[PDB]
């Protein structure tokens, strides 16, 4: 869809 | 395995401090095991909507009007429509690309059934076609009588006579209509069964509504990623500007039923923009909104938390801007758009970036970057459903484009540049072209997706190498006596 | 009235000896009683076929083929097909264009409904229409079954599976059918208030013997004057060589049917174009031909009386030729166009005019100084109907041009050269350019006929002025930074 | 036509 659809997974991890 | 470090990763390329652009680094290639066509280029606009294709035009007077509307809209992007015109008028152009039906070609004209020839004489060098529908009152909400051709009315010298046309034409007897709701291919069939060049069609009260063109369906060709809404109609925006009286047209635009809207400025980090934000988001919430533009990430968080949902990133980076000649302001947009992307992702926000693209690597390299689409202004232009019209000079067909800061738009300042740019056909022939672009880019890359490439930009497996002066004259043609560039 | 002598009538201006051409000269305006519209301008181009409009085009192998002699002759001009290419190619080409409008067709392409519908796929890639009759036997000379048209065939998957064209075809009592010995002005009135299209032609035992279309009269309207023959043709001409296999070249367009044919050649007074005429004017009496290039009228003399039927006049002065460089013959084109015409209407001998042509000015000087038609190489040359294709070369679209003095089209030597021009558009917009560009002329000069403006030149009214060199760089643009002329 | 089409009427007149 659409959230995940920017990078996928857990997605930040600073 | 082993993966030797040979490259740069992002935030190790664009925290040397350096004001890069796009033909300023380039990125390295990987491994490959897919072939071309496999690669999934579905791409996001907003929190909710998504696309099939990362484009999007660019919203001027110049370059996006129903014509790029439609055709964006169905070639997978969308197109938004520009604000440099009364509201009605907007509101009746994106009324235009909404419904549509595909094909089914919209806005016949009509004449009354009393009305003379001498008005389709003139209606058939106005507009360029033949095939009209009678109704009643000559008018859409009115029983049906029948329909003309110019196999009906082309070799009559009686046309000053009042002609009245009951006595011309087929009224019911030869009349085929289709039931209402009919899709493309019967419909079709319907017609070529039917020996018969023109289809109206009618609801249960005898309503003509739609019509079509016999012409049309020997290449009513199918647009398999046709980027269109639950309700089966095109995805199609349009922009409005953040001086007060933008309520009237907005709401104007909600009553057409507008889905994203941009709120374009030269920088977007105003009190008029968050406080229309908070306009928007408590009577419109399922309408969604485009905040920009933004280069940094302080005017990013300063949007994104007012309830925004997706950033325009890139000011004083266009083709027709001299905001950087003048106010000083802006920043070179391959690092805007990753260091306003690197915010971005941690709130669930796509980034459109705008400006700088004159080739299919620049959109590449951006969306690389972290855009999840990008808006094109230039290349875009002069094309053959672009507003305006061609004009010949030096020899080179060309039609005129023009900034919306530019005062040949509008005591005030100039933000922009009016001029011209040659031609690109229409963009049927051309977008195709660009989707192969990306399509091939990352390939090379060696991502089956677009998003599996930023997620392969922000993990760090995917990495880039800067690029000097003396590199770029040798990366294009050179040490050639007379090149000729035809890109496909 | 008074009427001072202000200005040189032309044989004043002719007998200097120097060597005018079109730009070295202009024409004084007189007394204007009527508009642009109401001047014909219906010239001559043989003895006996005349033309609605004096343009007629070149005979060269990038200029005009079939294409722009339909197109040219449509709009009352007159088109020659170029000899430089195998005669069963000339002949081909000048029965398509002798094709492609028909009054009453005589014996079209027919078939017998045993067959299938794949073989009238190759039948419309052969002859590219698919209005097609059916006989019982299948050729000409057999009794009338029906017709099918190009408007059934649009729902079959299957190329020859439940394709027999007996169970596919409206039937043939409902055809509406005119009896033989019939005229064609009732014969299209019942065509038109048919509405259906076509027309078959049978005798009284229902066999086949013609066929009429409605495209006929489309194009009718659509191009009013057209210059149409007692078949109700399109004329046409076709270039010749002069050598003895050029014999073998003649009579395959002869069985052909064209109707006027040029005498290509770089110098015409030769023994081998007077002994051709001579065989021909024993062999095809009702077919004219053209005879050049002449320069001088002692050169027109000794065509005239072997019976040439216009000339063809012009050397050296072309836009591709370099003739007077390299073999230092020829004269200026104006001093040429006039005395060869008035030597040639002693005889009364119409004369065209070749070469040097650059615009509309050229065309009504030519015409004023009594030419009777004017044949245009380059003017014509890259449009839409001229052969070959566009290629782009820094941006201006353009198509190569090339004459057969030029040795690419061909130890000899070398009396052409090979190039190309940019692109005019199509001709059915840009010809009535030209035929409103020389109505103009002529009102301004004061005539509201051709044969009025040459009257008024041989009889001493129509009088020119003889222009100098700052004098005709005075006459264009000048004394401005920048500028584009825009013509039609 | 021609006859009359190059200048109609009188002609030459030498
Ligand atoms: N690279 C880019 O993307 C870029 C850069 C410059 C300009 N532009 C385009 O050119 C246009 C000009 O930008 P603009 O925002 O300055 O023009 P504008 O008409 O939208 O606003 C004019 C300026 O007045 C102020 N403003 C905003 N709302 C106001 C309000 N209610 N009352 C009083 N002042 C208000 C702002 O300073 C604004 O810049 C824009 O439409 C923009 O799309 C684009
Ligand atoms: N301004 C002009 O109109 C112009 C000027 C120069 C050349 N051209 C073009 O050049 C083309 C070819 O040049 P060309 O006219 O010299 O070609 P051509 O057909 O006349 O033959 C070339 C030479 O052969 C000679 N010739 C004629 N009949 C012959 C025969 N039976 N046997 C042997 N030789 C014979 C001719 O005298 C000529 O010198 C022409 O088709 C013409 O269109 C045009
Ligand atoms: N089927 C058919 N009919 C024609 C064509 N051209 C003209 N007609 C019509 O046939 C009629 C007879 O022609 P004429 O009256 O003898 O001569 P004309 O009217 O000067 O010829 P046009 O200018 O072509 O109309 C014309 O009035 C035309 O209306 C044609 O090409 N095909
Ligand atoms: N249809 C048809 N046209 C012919 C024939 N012979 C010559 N023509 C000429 O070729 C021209 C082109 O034919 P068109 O009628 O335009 O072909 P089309 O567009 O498919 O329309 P229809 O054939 O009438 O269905 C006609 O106008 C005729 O003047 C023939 O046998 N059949
Ligand atoms: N009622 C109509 N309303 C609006 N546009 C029409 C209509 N009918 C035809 N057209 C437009 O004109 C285009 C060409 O369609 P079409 O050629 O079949 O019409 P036509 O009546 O047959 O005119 P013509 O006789 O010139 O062919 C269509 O793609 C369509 O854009
Ligand atoms: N729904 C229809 N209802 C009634 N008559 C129709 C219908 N469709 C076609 N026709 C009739 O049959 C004729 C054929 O229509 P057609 O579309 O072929 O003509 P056109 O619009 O002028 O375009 P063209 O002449 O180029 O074919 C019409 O003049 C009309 O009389
Ligand atoms: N004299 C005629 N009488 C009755 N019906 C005809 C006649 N001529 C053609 N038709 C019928 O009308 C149908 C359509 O033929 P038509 O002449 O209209 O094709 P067309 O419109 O010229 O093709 P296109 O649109 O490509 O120009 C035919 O299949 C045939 O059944
Ligand atoms: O008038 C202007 N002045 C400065 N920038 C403009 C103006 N009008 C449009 N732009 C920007 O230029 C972009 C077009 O991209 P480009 O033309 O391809 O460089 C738009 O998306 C806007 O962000
Ligand atoms: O190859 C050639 N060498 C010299 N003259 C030519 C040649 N081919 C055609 N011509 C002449 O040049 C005319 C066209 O010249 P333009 O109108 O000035 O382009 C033709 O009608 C011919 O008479």
């Amino acid at each position: 869809m659409a959230d995940y659809l920017i990078s996928g997974g857990t997605s930040y991890v600073p | 395995s082993y993966v030797p470090d040979d490259g740069l990763t992002a935030q190790q390329l664009f925290n040397c401090g350096d004001g890069l652009t796009y033909n300023d680094f380039l990125i390295l290639p990987g491994y490959i095991d897919f072939t071309a066509d496999q690669v999934d280029l579905t791409s996001a606009l907003t929190k909710k909507i998504t696309l099939k294709t990362p484009l999007v035009s660019s919203p001027m007077d110049t370059v996006t009007e129903a014509g790029m509307a439609i055709a964006m809209a169905l070639t997978g992007g969308i197109g938004f429509i520009h604000h440099n015109c009364t509201p009605e008028f907007q509101a009746n152009e994106v009324r235009k690309v909404k419904k549509y039906e595909q094909g089914f070609i919209t806005d016949p004209v009509v004449l009354s059934p009393k009305d003379r020839v001498r008005d389709v004489f003139e209606a058939k060098a106005r507009h360029g076609f033949c095939g009209i529908p009678i109704t009643d009152t000559g008018r859409m909400g009115s029983r049906l009588v029948g329909i003309i051709s110019s196999r009906d009315i082309d070799f009559l010298k009686e046309e000053e006579h009042d002609c009245f046309l009951e006595e011309i034409m087929t009224k019911r007897e030869d009349l085929v209509v289709a039931p209402a709701g009919i899709t493309l291919k019967e419909a079709n069939e319907i017609l070529q069964r039917s020996k018969k060049g023109k289809l109206p069609i009618v609801n249960e009260d005898d309503e003509l509504v739609a019509i079509i063109a016999r012409t049309d369906l020997k290449k009513n060709r199918d647009y398999p990623l046709a980027s269109k809404d639950a309700k089966k109609q095109l995805l199609c925006g349009a922009a409005i500007g953040t001086h007060e009286d933008d309520k009237y047209r907005l709401d104007l635009l909600a009553q057409a039923g507008v889905d994203v809207v941009v709120l374009d400025s030269s920088q977007g980090n105003s009190i008029f923009q968050i406080n229309m934000i908070k306009y928007i988001k408590d009577k419109y919430p399922n309408l969604q909104v485009i905040g920009g533009n933004v280069v940094t990430a302080a005017q990013a968080k300063n949007l994104i938390d007012a309830g925004v949902d997706a950033l325009r990133v890139g000011m004083g980076s266009g083709s027709i801007c001299i905001t950087q000649e003048v106010l000083a302001c802006g920043r070179p947009q391959a690092t805007a758009v990753y260091k306003v992307s690197e915010y971005a992702r941690r709130f669930g926000v796509p980034v459109i970036a705008d400006g700088g693209i004159q080739n299919v690597g620049h959109i590449a390299k951006a969306l690389a970057l972290g855009a999840s689409t990008v808006m094109m202004g230039s290349l875009l232009a002069a094309t053959t459903e672009a507003p305006g019209e061609y004009f010949f000079s030096d020899g080179i067909r060309l039609k005129k484009y023009r900034g919306m800061g530019s005062l040949d738009a509008m005591i005030k300042v100039a933000q922009g540049v009016s001029g011209a740019v040659q031609d690109k056909g229409s963009i049927h022939k051309f977008v195709p072209y660009l989707i192969a672009g990306i399509q091939h880019s990352c390939q090379d890359i060696g991502a089956k997706s677009l998003t599996q490439v930023r997620a392969m930009m922000y993990s760090g497996e995917l990495k880039f190498e800067k690029r000097t002066s003396s590199a770029q004259v040798e990366g294009g043609v050179h040490s050639l006596h007379s090149y000729e560039k035809r890109l496909f």
